[PDB]
């Protein structure tokens, strides 16, 4: 049913593009006990800052010290400088972008690949991004709902890259008859 | 649907991953290749397996008193020269 | 830290530091008193964990870790076919 | 029978006197009253004349020490809590996962999708190519071959196969790590403490572990002083037997907080249904005692160095 | 051919023993079943080893 195909393949993407910019943008990655602001409590860390909770001084927190065998070093610049996770948010914006400049310069039924390629490419950037965090991590604990956040993103992200190569295809059907 | 380059070097992937594969060979010749490979794959693949048991095993087992250090005579000991430490060495009773 | 070297085994004979003084010191009777007073008050032990504990420089499953590996390797492949499909 | 009595023996030998054995008929060890400054036990005995010496378990303190004469401790000790050991633990539901950690399997789940849809775009995207890998047959083949299972279709172009070479490779190494840390498996405190309220634990009436928390000022002991003190009914009991059994008849529900010394004792004897748990809260050591002004309390210091020196005590303990 | 009964029979046993299918379910429901087989085929085995 073509027509509904595009706004569910809109909404989505928009949807993707905010829980991937929220997960990013938030510091509930991981509940872990350590030091707040330079005793040990609880702390809601994240990507950027790992942020302090039930303590003397809860709400105080600061910037994650990424760093303290050339592998180890690379892996820290990675996870130091979330890449992954920031490339998987330039991503899916430029196919949002292209999905709704598929309404103007229409006929081209040639962008819209393109923007099923980025959602794709966006959800492997995402899950390489997981991995790294995951990996980094282990140099009693738990993930925040913005670690799921990140999750959901990469799965409706697939969706939709699903959703626009499934268009592309039946337009070029359309065309051939 | 015949071996060609690209499908032989399929086939042989995949009969080196043990997934199974969408064609065989139907000659004489080609089952001998096929079956060499097959019994290469067995051999290199259970030893994969083997191996990888056998490292985590051990690591997951891992000298440690004066006696043992008595008998070894290769590794060398000392104490400060004035103390309770020489001076408990020196008044011991004990074999070790 | 440097952290090079470790313990092995556990303690041969077991003794404890004693403050000393000549015999008839004034001192002797009093700090015997000071060291039980610091002992109950607990004020040894904060002294031992600022010295000690404040100086700090130092089966079971598999982890992402034991195999991330394969999982960049099948990421990266899943982004060379992609490449090849769209030269093509 | 015993340890204290051979420790009277040695030290009687080394000192060269005699001794008799005698008990207390309180059963106590001993303590001291803030209101009447009374002195019970085997310290209200020794102070009060009925007696000259005590070779027995007694804990050094300042208290002690202001009204008798210790000598220098015969063995180390430290509080300690006792507790119900818990029973063994069955494998479980849904524990055929744990050869691999959460992650992994999270992630095996995340590059499932997308290894699908990475198959998916690539064998049906160009209109040159209309492969019968639409979205569903795609999940079935990578499911398939996670499962090392039948795959009745297989890539036929260049990047379809470059898909499946890796997702093979990639099942490979996590199917076979799977198999051989199943072998690994198949062939191998007190702040806890005071917060749960629901689990009750008690001391000795008249003792040093029963001042030494009345006299803390520590959050976790003094936590614990206030529970005690208002732990009706009174956890506290008169003898160590009595809350050996308290701890033994309670299903896990009742600690004991007591010398080290007697759960090593206890733990290696049978039934052996309790152990010692965590640390020891203060560290102190028994020490034999004698009143003011005896002409033991000289010799009994030099009987027990030399005691200690020679290794009789680690003998006797051992 | 489809899945009958004998051929059902075989399809299971064949997935059990890891020794390949000729055919496979290709419905939604089959496919049910035959995840479910494969998984359960998967683990059992690995114990057996």
């Amino acid at each position: 049913d073509r027509g509904v195909q595009m706004l569910l393949t809109t909404v989505g993407a928009f949807a993707a593009f905010s829980l991937m910019t929220i997960a990013v943008g938030t510091d509930y990655w991981l509940y872990s006990r350590g030091v707040c602001k330079t005793e040990e409590v609880m702390t809601h860390s994240g990507l950027w800052r790992t942020c302090c909770l039930e303590g003397n001084f809860k709400g105080l927190c600061k910037q994650i010290d990424h760093f303290p065998d050339t592998a180890e070093y690379f892996l820290r610049a990675v996870r130091a400088s979330s890449i992954f996770p920031i490339l998987s948010v330039i991503l899916l914006f430029m196919g949002g972008l292209c999905i709704a400049a598929s309404e103007f310069y229409k006929t081209r039924h040639n962008i819209i690949l393109s923007a099923g390629i980025f959602f794709v490419s966006a959800g492997l950037s995402n899950i390489i991004g997981i991995i790294v965090y995951i990996s980094a991590n282990a140099g009693s604990y738990s993930y925040g709902w913005s670690f799921y956040f990140g999750a959901l993103s990469f799965i409706i992200a697939e969706m939709v890259g699903v959703l626009a190569v499934h268009m592309f295809i039946d337009r070029h059907k359309q065309l051939r008859a | 649907n015949e071996f060609g380059i690209f499908n032989s070097l399929w086939f042989s992937l995949g009969a080196f991953m043990r997934q199974g594969c969408d064609i065989s060979p139907r000659s004489l010749s080609g089952r001998i290749v096929g079956g060499v490979w097959w019994f290469f794959t067995l051999i290199i693949i259970s030893s994969y397996t083997a191996n990888l048991a056998a490292f985590l095993t051990v690591e997951r087992m891992v000298i440690e008193s004066a006696e043992d250090l008595s008998k070894q005579t290769e590794i060398a000991y000392g104490t400060l020269d004035s103390g309770s430490t020489k001076e408990f060495f020196r008044r011991s009773k004990i074999a070790v | 830290k440097p952290c090079d070297t470790m313990k092995v085994g556990g303690n041969l004979d077991s003794k404890g530091y004693g403050i000393a003084t000549p015999k008839g010191s004034s001192l002797g009777t009093p700090v015997n008193l000071a060291v039980l007073k610091l002992s109950e008050q607990g004020v040894l032990d904060k002294l031992k964990n600022k010295w000690w504990y404040d100086k700090g420089e130092c089966t079971s499953a598999l982890s992402l870790s034991n195999v991330a590996g394969v999982f960049y390797i099948l990421v990266g492949g899943l982004g060379l076919a992609m490449l090849v499909a769209l030269i093509e | 029978e015993g340890y204290c009595v051979d420790l009277a023996a040695e030290i009687a030998k080394h000192c060269g006197f005699k001794y008799k054995l005698t008990i207390v008929g309180d059963g106590k060890y001993g303590a001291r009253d803030a209101d009447t400054k009374i002195w019970n036990g085997m310290v209200g005995e020794l102070v009060y004349g009925k007696a000259d010496i005590a070779i027995a378990p007694l804990t050094i303190t300042l208290v002690r020490e202001e009204v008798i004469d210790f000598s220098k401790p015969f063995m180390s000790l430290g509080i300690s809590i006792m507790i119900k050991k818990p029973q063994k633990s069955k494998p479980g539901v849904f524990s055929f996962l744990d050869p691999l950690a959460y992650e992994i399997w999270m992630c095996i789940v995340f590059a499932y999708i997308g290894v699908s849809v990475v198959l998916f775009l690539v064998s049906r995207f160009s209109p040159y190519e209309w492969n019968e890998f639409g979205i569903f047959n795609s999940l079935w083949f990578s499911l398939g071959a996670f499962m090392r299972q039948g795959c009745d279709i297989s890539p036929r172009s260049l990047s379809g196969r470059i898909v499946g070479g890796v997702w093979w490779f990639f099942t490979l190494i996590i199917i076979s790590s799977y198999t051989a840390n199943l072998a690994a498996f198949l062939t191998v405190s007190a702040e806890d403490l005071s917060k749960q309220t629901e689990i009750a634990y008690g001391t000795l009436d008249s003792g040093s572990t029963k001042e030494f928390f009345r006299r803390s000022k520590i959050a976790v002991f003094d936590k614990m002083w206030t529970y005690m003190r208002s732990a009706e009914p009174s956890v506290f009991v008169r003898t160590t037997a009595e809350g050996v059994a308290r701890v033994r008849k309670s299903k896990g529900k009742y600690a004991y907080l007591l010398e080290s010394t007697m759960n090593e004792y206890i733990e290696q004897r049978k039934p052996c249904d309790t152990m010692k748990v965590g640390g020891n809260l203060d560290s102190k050591g028994y020490g034999i005692a004698t009143p003011k002004g005896s002409s033991l309390g000289t010799p009994v210091n030099l009987a027990v160095l030399k005691l200690s020196e020679q290794g009789v005590l680690d003998k006797l303990k051992n």
